[PDB]
């Protein structure tokens, strides 16, 4: 009777993930768009570098 | 890795000597193989190169046409056909393997040398010193100079550092002016400027006595430095 | 009686766990990121076609530098280029042709290999002998290999077919840790800028954040109505995407446990085999079975550009770590390297 097992396994597992500290949503959607905020001059497709600097020329 | 060389011996001038490189204890086949020559008493020099599968041939110009070079996949052997042997040409021929692509390291290995004694446009490459007396744990650095800047437009400076111990073949210290080869210790250092190169050992130990050359690779024929030689 | 009960009380904790997501999200990404300026179309010309292989290709990994990538094809070859200049560097042949991933390790010493062998081949690639050879062949899972990741020169975590992922010490060959939870197939993983993490998603329509070092699953995400294709982390590590095959994308936030944008079209029917992040963040790519290849604004789930040049299904996709370029690998047995230019 391997059922009985799973399931106290999975109870258990379901145990750990629900005491998590989680943050609300607006104020961890802000964080990415910092990121994306903070790197946008550094990323070479959102902002394409000069053709002179281009590896792939 | 081993490359045992043999067919060296006196030869009357104008006459023939057949050498061959035999590689062993690695993929011969891959690795495009030079022969560099060592006067007595005098510095390297360059003579032949193969590629891998025998596609690209090239010679010096003081031996074009008049020695052939060829290697053996299958026996695993590399050839240097000799004829109208002069004076000038007794030396140490040392079988030197280079494999290249991207992130490689050609010139890493050097077979033993094989001695030849026959009775009787090219960049530049300039070493100031020829003899630096040193002492074990202080700084020196080894300064070479190029005819032709070597910083090549991909951004690779080419530009190869050797070592030749007393009684020794020359071992690959760095390669591209910066990178240090496989096997040498971290005290060596290279920087350059593209025609202005030097090359630093931290600490000096008794196993780095020896001849220091600069070398070239960013065309034919390759060009060696007259050579830094270290005593204590 | 006993089991009756057990999972009624797993159902009420999941129902905890549901109704403490929905009352943690305040709001979506939409409202939160709705005045910020649109990319725009993102315009990506193909530089350099790496042919040579004569398959399919169904992986590829680029290299530390961002020059080096390394590409696995059923025809039994895994074939590292020189993306600059598209030449060969090694072509190294597998033992089994079935080959659904490749990995490039950070050192650039090693790479993996594996498949439908259910065996993880690492090969030496820097070798005195001058040629690359298997090193390693990690061997105790019972699926296919669908995804594996160097963490070091000596640790690779792999994900397989038999609902587990697992993390191998390299010198010794066997599993450091098995991870454990998912129902069923698993087909990618992504580790953590941070390392000290890993997300895993399967063919259960869910992905799992593990810890590496703990050895079990922290958190859970579900929301797919399908398979789980093709996962990947957001660069801050705070956050993930995934590709699954009812033709839709997703972003989860492991602090906030629960997704935050969907990227969906209703021209597009076909599910995403890759996805991929650029540098900052800002365009999420996905490797459609369309053929195409579309361009993804993280921020505002509004395609913006599409790498429509492949002709067959994209099965791999990888940007480089420092952002320069984009290739994308598919069953007509080419690569391709976009790059934006102005």
């Amino acid at each position: 009777t391997a059922s009985i097992a799973q399931a106290r396994k999975l109870v258990e597992q379901l145990k750990m993930e629900a005491n998590i500290d989680r943050i609300k949503v607006s104020k961890a959607a802000a964080d990415l768009m910092a990121y994306c905020e903070a790197h946008a001059k550094e990323d070479p497709l959102l902002t394409p570098v000069p053709a002179s600097e281009n590896p792939f020329r | 890795v081993q490359l045992v060389e043999s067919g060296g011996g006196l030869v009357q001038p104008g006459g023939s000597r057949k050498l061959s490189c035999s590689a062993s204890g690695f993929a011969f086949s891959s690795f495009g193989m030079h022969w560099v020559r060592q006067a007595p008493e005098k510095g390297l020099e360059w003579v032949a190169y193969i590629s891998s599968g025998s596609g690209t041939i090239y010679y010096a110009d003081t031996v074009k046409g008049r020695f052939t070079i060829s290697r053996d996949d299958p026996k695993n052997t590399l050839f240097l056909q000799m004829t109208s042997l002069r004076s000038e040409d007794t030396a140490m021929y040392y079988c030197v393997r280079s494999i290249y692509y991207y992130g490689s390291s050609p010139f890493d290995f050097w077979g033993q040398g094989t001695t030849l004694t026959v009775s009787a446009a090219d960049i530049v490459m300039t070493q100031a010193t020829s003899s630096v007396p040193v002492t074990p744990g202080e700084s020196v650095s080894i300064s070479c100079r190029s005819s032709k800047s070597l910083l090549h437009s991909n951004g690779n400076t080419y530009l190869y550092w050797f070592l030749q111990r007393p009684g020794q073949s020359p071992q690959l210290l760095i390669y591209r002016m910066s990178n240090l080869a496989s096997g040498v210790p971290d005290r060596f250092s290279g920087s350059g400027s593209g025609t202005a190169f030097t090359l630093t050992i931290s600490r000096l130990e008794a196993e780095d006595v020896g001849v220091y050359y600069c070398m070239q690779h960013l065309e034919y024929p390759l060009t060696f430095g007259a050579g830094t030689k270290l005593e204590l | 009686s006993e089991l009756d009960q057990l999972r009624q009380e797993a159902e009420q904790l999941k129902n905890q766990i549901r109704d403490a997501r929905k009352a943690c999200a305040d709001a979506t990404l939409s409202q939160i990121t709705n005045n910020i300026d649109p990319v725009g179309r993102i315009q990506m010309r193909t530089r350099r076609t790496l042919r040579g292989h004569l398959a399919k290709i169904y992986a590829m990994h680029w290299g530390t530098d961002s020059r080096l990538l390394v590409s696995a094809s059923q025809d039994g070859k895994l074939i590292i280029w020189d993306s600059y200049t598209t030449n060969k560097v090694h072509a190294i042949p597998l033992r089994s042709s079935w080959v659904m991933t490749c990995a490039y390790a950070p050192s650039g010493n090693y790479v993996a290999c594996g498949g439908l062998d259910n065996i993880c081949s690492i090969y030496n690639l820097k070798t005195r002998e001058g040629n690359v050879r298997v090193s390693r062949e990690l061997a105790g899972h019972t699926g296919y290999l669908s995804c594996c990741r160097f963490l070091d020169d000596n640790q690779i975590v792999t994900s397989s077919g038999d609902t587990t992922c697992a993390l191998w010490d390299i010198e010794t060959g066997q599993q450091t840790t098995t991870f454990t939870g998912h129902t069923g197939d698993v087909m990618s993983l992504s580790l953590a800028p941070d390392t000290r993490l890993f997300v895993s998603g399967a063919c259960d329509a869910s992905a799992k954040l593990w810890d590496v070092r703990e050895g079990m699953c922290r958190q859970t995400f579900t929301g797919h109505e399908s398979d789980i294709n093709a996962i990947c982390f957001f660069p801050n590590g705070n956050a993930f995407a995934t590709g699954s095959d009812d033709a839709t994308c997703r972003l989860f936030d492991l602090r906030a446990d629960q997704e935050l944008m969907t990227y969906s079209h209703d021209n597009i029917i076909c599910g995403i085999t890759s996805v991929s992040f650029s540098k900052s963040g800002r365009l999420l790519l996905a490797g459609y079975d369309d053929f195409n290849c579309n361009v993804w604004d993280a921020l505002k789930a509004d395609r913006a550009g599409v790498l429509a040049g492949h002709d067959n299904r994209v099965s791999c996709l990888g940007v480089t770590d420092d952002g320069m370029a984009v290739a994308t690998g598919s069953w007509d047995s080419f690569l391709k390297i976009w790059n934006g230019s102005s």
